């Protein structure tokens, strides 16, 4: 397939070829043009707070060691020994000043440097240039309010610019709330879906909630529960959708601070969020204080998703075109009482974890939509994302980005896939920029 | 067990061993076997309401954890060692049961097929609470759906059972430390 | 069980539950366990003639079904719900046994390896026929052949056993509703 | 591999490259040139007799919904939602006026039309063109005496013409018997064989029966039992073989009406078949009445096989080059007593079902012959099908098609593979026709 | 069993059957079940020293074989029929135990997870040695490590147990004929 | 990938691209340029000593039948029927005068000839040319002191020449000891590693022993046990490394006759080896008598390895780039007492068999180093084998081959990979020879 020419995503992001969810050659191409090029979620400050603390993380199909340095910074390195290529670290988290390979015993520092080689004097003499044998380092590692992302491409935009218009929406919860913590360890489960299936669902799919999650809505009594079985359409002004230049996007459901949490947490959460909102009114204004306590379903392009307020935090780690390893963390606000943090974390896993009953509702949807992309008569078929097209705006006086002023639509699918196609057909960041110089105009046509 | 000598053994596991090596009562092991076999039968036929009514105590804690992989020699890193795949009280189990029974639970059509294999049953009365029964058992749980989806779960269960309404012994705690860190079964949406 | 409330439970499964929840006899459960363990041993060592002689009644119905996947809400489509993977009388079992033992059964060289795991044994005498013993048990059956072929079967078995020649309890009915719709085991050529 | 030039099947169908049973690139090519082009078995009238009745079926690796329309016709559609591509129907059979997608709730009619979209007015307004969003329909659906076949290629010959000379042999049992019913549900088992391995076996392999099925013949006491262990060659005139332009073919074993059925059914069947034969003598002539009660082992190209009289009906559904999902139904004559139909159906499954002891005899043969096609030293080796070559005739006064007047030979392999090669090397039906304009001459050489 | 008639049965298997079909003692079957369940528990928690101390006799032979695939009709080829995956005396088991417990056994970090399922327990006293207890049982052994590595082992175990120090019944022989010829589990580094 | 041009192994064998352990296209290319071209281990005289004795063996991914002929010779044939390609023999060893196919009953002799076809006269008449239908024969089968190797390429050098300089080191144990026997049957286990990972480890990796096998060294009390945890570097003069033109190589650890055997066998073995050494001094000289009782870790290129004295004999049978089926035999000296042979064989399996506790130490090393070769950021990375480079010699007065006069180094990696690259980039033996005309000069640079 010629990725320079092949139209995988049609103009304005209105449709995508179903093969994108099943084609292994394209998956291999995505490793280069999506995963090696873009910002990928690694960890949070709260998981590696002290010098020597480390975790392992996936970046695409690669595995990295992410380590807190003595100077307070974070560096990340391929989890691969520079000698004969053995995996260096076999655990998920810990604290160490270095990592010793179990094959021939080479010792690497937390800073990636080759520090020791067994019997170096007798074996290598002075001939081994250890200075050139440090672990392969992730070029770019940056933080968004404690959330640490990595990028293999030195040419990438800074993480803040990469978030583009999405950053404005995230800031009330990520910054102005006093800060978030990530509660680990994550749940980890393999699903038989393409990584794009849950990514697209979290970025912009409010339409599915009432039908897909009818049973969870009915059974759990959460605040979005009037949606069960499509019994009721949210009123006008119930929310909006947004998307951005580099592909990140989200839905906003106004005031939904208790999110998917069952009735047992609703009164406590609605009180806590409302109280903080009243304080934030004076600092960031009414609209942004309201966004703080509004439910955001967001994907940070390409494969990190979240539900703020619900507190669900996801990495869709790619394995192959029909296999994804799902990591699920909980996010909590630092200034929440500890007992509330504990119950919130359990509730995130209860609803969206390995045995998350909400998440279970999505399984067949994600898996079959992905697997059908391999089927002969469906490969060249068109997946539709035209809902709300021709009603999006850009440059609004109040809400930034390409914005659909309605709670349910496909605005964020269109921006996600526009960015995806621009990357797949480009050889580097400069070409992506050239392919994106009229991004918002393309999305707001008709 | 001396865990200073038996280097691979956790204090928790050593404590649980001692519980059963002591007073062996054959009759209790038999009662425990019946209790668990009947529980498994109710679950296998998806009689979830009957399971709650007959097998689950009002004060239950139903917990399945997933423990982060750490170095055997780790002693400095002190953050949350595990997450809760399940950590349910009775009302939370009831929510899950209603979710299973809801006619708009699309994933349950066509009907799932469950088969449970319960082995290695051990039983001992609590030393301090003469009405608290400790039961340990292992489960293989086979779930088949949609023609060719097959998921097999394996676990050890540390239970406490106590007589409730009508003198019926009911589950008041189940603890499972799930042995596979990354699930290869699509989800853990089964009652172990 | 109230199947109007427990929406996922079939009338058949509810009937079978009631059978065992009633009169529990520990001695019967033990007899049943021995009976099934001995049957499984004979099968595992491929003593098929011995199995017929010692375990199988002349009036046996040996049945394994595969049920078509239908909507949970289906109420109009009325055609054959299942096919019979097995539905054998004694002579038909004997044919299958001779087929296994035939020296020109090429698939049996090199010799197959079978290992059976029988669990969850329950036993109850029939209410109306005092000589009819109901036994329920679950089986994991492992078949290995030809270096790297491995097939694992999982099933629940609803049996009736009755005393025959010499007072020996023998199988007069086995019913299995096989839980996987599409077999991933090359075939179902094993005696569950 | 260049399929225009590569000789996968030699002249006259005398041999085939072993790679055809193992090569995944060729399997993918077959999806286009075999499965998307030819007639594939879907269901029988007897399985969807009433308006609203439906089943799911495979066509190649694609899945379709096959539905009885209100007007009595049958239409078939891809089991894929036109929105985001989720699998629409998750059951195997039922009755419904439509199908609702569990993802976003789109509702399709039994006629494939998009009938409803949740909250269409509020969300799409008048902008959604539902007329263009019907399920992807199978272009061609036709019946052969109740047996329903589908074809994705609008250019295909009518099903009757496609059956070619094979139709004459099938008609006494399929038409003149008063009609057949298919007894469901089918057994379903995955085997590690290429779909062509059982297809070729059923189309033309009587040679294997005495040796492969020695134990089943000896143990079951069926009427073909003198064959056990090659103890006895069938007499001259015991049968014949035929093949046809579009690849379908069969063996005929004269008078073998009880087929593989164990001695317990032999007297009943031989009486029933003989009695109907006596009636048919007066209607269709002695020869065709005899064919009615003669055992036919047939493959309807590419992947539907059957044993008439035995009543075995097979679909070899392709998964990959070494994986096939075997569907097994029973066929019975409508005017048979109901109790006989029941026992016949059980006997079909007893012998050839998931625990069919006859079918089990074939496992290693099919699986290893297929898997060896991947092995390096065997890929370019030649599978032989030359038995009886130079003795076949065409245009016989009594028996039509390319015919070998002997019970055991490879006539039907040659015609199957001639058609296979003509399809693999052709881009459409017109090219197949051009490649087949001397089909019978090629088969009757020397 | 008549192995001239039951053509697929080995003389060894026929001998082992006879051992259990004779004197059935329910109490012995129960003792055997407890013994094996406790052994499995010690192994599952990786209390390997405790297993040696409490479960393994000083005169033990601990043997697991892998038998070469030969024709069912083979009668001329007479060379070594099997190799020993295990064939250990007590000191050799101790070496393996020390290897497991060594802090530089890199493969044991992060800690492995074991779950054993013991079924089909049969027990009979030896006819000639009144202190020798024959126990037969089947095992499913689940080993999980390193996030997504999962290995499941299946076997039948022919044991002899005898009272040793302190009157404690201990294993003096275990024999397993491993049913899969080519292992698909990375290794057989587990105590069956 | 263009194998003529791609530098997979750098000059002097100093490094290899990590992709060589993971790339499936290269694995398929290796089937042609490595496995179909080179000498592969089949069996030993001691396993098929009598006329009619046979075993099955893998050669690459192909399976062969290896049979003792009536005239005392050995011939090997593809285990594939010449009719429809079924696997002929399903057992691992036996004695027979021929092999009958279970599909249609064709009978082949132990000499590969098609001897009988069921009902040949009635079916084929005189038309079947059985003379041309013999099993596909392995072109070259030769013995090295009872050890039988096969090669599909008629153009290969004789086995003795192929062993090159390695033969001199093997001869004291393989020839002058009075001869070895192979004790079967082998252990068989699948590991998730590339075949090259254990091949490279056995050919030249003494560096890993003290660290990788720290626990086995500490627990077993073997004679190399001072190495545990890198507690002690072997003294100077403790051993050497060698490699050869056609890729075979080995390490020599002086005097280590009891090898990996636990203390229970040490005194018996050290006495036996020392006693034979004293006799051999007079026949082959002190140095070669010493080599006899010295531990050799050797790979016979490409995928047969061994530890002499320890008595471990390995075949690394390739399945795919990350899957290898490991066969483990024991080698014993014929004139050892039978009880010692028995205990030695058990000890080989105890240490290096399916439950070999030493072999288990290597699992993660082999598997992860192989699997990392598929990971995107590692494919183009360089595996290092530069230890000892610039200190190797050729043409030494005492020790032949390219030799590193030190016990621990990577000399044998360099020669293994030099030969590997020369084969991968060559279309035949003549091209390999041309690519290898300065082989030792390349290895001894700097
Ligand atoms: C609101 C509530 C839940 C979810 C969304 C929006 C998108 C993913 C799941
Ligand atoms: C007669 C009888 C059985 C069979 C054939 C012919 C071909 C497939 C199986
Ligand atoms: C000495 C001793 C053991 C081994 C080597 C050398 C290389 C492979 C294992
Ligand atoms: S592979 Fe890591 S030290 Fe050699
Ligand atoms: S995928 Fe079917 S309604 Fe959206
Ligand atoms: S395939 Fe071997 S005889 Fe036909
Ligand atoms: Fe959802
Ligand atoms: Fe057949
Ligand atoms: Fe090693």
């Amino acid at each position: 397939m010629n990725y320079n020419n092949k139209i995988l995503v049609s103009e304005s992001g209105l449709s995508q070829k179903h093969l994108i969810h099943g084609d292994e050659e394209l998956f291999q191409h995505e490793l280069k043009t999506i995963f090696a090029r873009n910002w990928l979620f690694l960890t949070h400050d709260s998981l590696i707070p002290a010098p020597g603390d480390y975790v392992t993380a996936k970046m695409g199909i690669d595995e990295v060691i992410v380590s807190r340095q003595n100077d307070g910074s974070i560096r990340a390195f391929l989890n691969v020994c520079r000698h004969r290529g053995k995996t260096l670290v076999s655990v998920e988290a810990g604290n160490a000043k270095g990592f010793v390979c179990s094959y021939h015993g080479w010792g690497f520092g937390s800073n990636g440097e080759l520090q020791s080689v067994p019997f170096e004097k007798d074996l290598y003499g002075e001939s081994l240039n250890k200075k050139c044998l440090g672990l392969k380092e992730v070029a770019r590692v940056e933080s968004f309010h404690g959330f640490i992302y990595g990028c293999f491409d030195q040419e990438a935009p800074p993480l803040m610019d990469y978030l583009g218009d999405a950053a404005w929406y995230l800031e009330p919860m990520f910054k102005h709330s006093g800060g978030l913590e990530l509660v680990g360890p994550p749940g980890k489960v393999v699903i038989k879906a393409n990584w794009k299936a849950p990514a697209e669902n979290f970025v912009g799919d409010a339409y599915h909630v009432g039908w897909t999650h009818a049973s969870s809505l009915r059974s759990g009594e959460s605040i979005f529960s009037s949606l069960a079985g499509n019994a009721a359409l949210p009123p006008e002004g119930a929310g909006l959708q947004m998307t951005s230049k580099y592909g990140s996007g989200m839905g906003v459901l106004w005031d939904g601070y208790s999110g998917v949490h069952s009735a047992d947490l609703v009164p406590e959460l609605m009180a806590f969020g409302g109280a903080k909102q009243e304080r934030l009114n004076k600092e960031i204004g009414d609209v942004r204080a309201r966004i703080y306590r509004s439910h955001l379903n967001c994907t940070v392009f390409p494969n990190n998703s979240m539900l703020t307020c619900s507190g669900v935090f996801k990495v869709w780690n790619p394995i192959d075109a029909n296999t994804t390893e799902v990591w699920t963390y909980a996010i909590v606000e630092k200034d929440m009482p500890e007992d509330l943090k504990r119950r919130l974390a359990d509730s995130v896993q209860r609803t969206f974890g390995p045995a998350g009953f909400w998440e279970s509702d999505d399984n067949d949807n994600m898996e079959t939509a992905s697997q059908n992309g391999k089927k002969y008569q469906s490969r060249d078929s068109d997946l539709l994302s035209n809902l709300g097209f021709g009603e999006d705006v850009y440059g609004d006086a109040v809400y930034p980005g390409v914005v659909g002023k309605s709670a349910i639509g496909e605005t964020s699918y269109r921006g996600f896939y526009r960015a995806y196609q621009a990357h797949v057909s480009s050889s580097n960041w400069a070409e992506f920029e050239h392919a994106s110089s009229t991004w918002h105009t393309e999305l707001t046509k008709t | 067990i001396n865990i200073q000598e038996d280097k691979l053994v956790s204090a928790h596991d050593a404590e649980e061993i001692l519980r059963f090596f002591n007073c062996h009562d054959s009759a209790l092991q038999q009662e425990a076997t019946t209790l668990l076999t009947q529980e498994a039968h109710l679950l296998d036929i998806q009689a979830y309401r009957a399971w709650l009514e007959h097998c689950v105590g009002s004060e239950v804690q139903y917990q399945v954890i997933s423990r982060e992989l750490r170095a055997a020699s780790e002693r400095r890193y002190k953050l949350n060692e595990a997450m809760n795949v399940y950590n349910e009280n009775f009302q939370q189990l009831k929510v899950r049961v209603e979710h299973q029974l809801d006619p708009q639970n699309w994933g349950n059509s066509p009907k799932l097929r469950f088969t449970r294999f319960i082995t290695n049953v051990q039983a001992a009365m609590d030393v301090n609470d003469k009405e608290l029964l400790h039961i340990r058992s292992n489960v293989i749980l086979h779930r088949a759906r949609r023609g060719n989806q097959v998921d097999v779960f394996y676990a050890a269960r540390e239970d406490k059972w106590k007589r409730g309404e009508g003198g019926v012994r009911k589950l008041v705690q189940r603890f499972v430390d799930y042995p596979e860190r990354i699930l290869q079964t699509h989800n853990l949406m089964v009652f172990l």
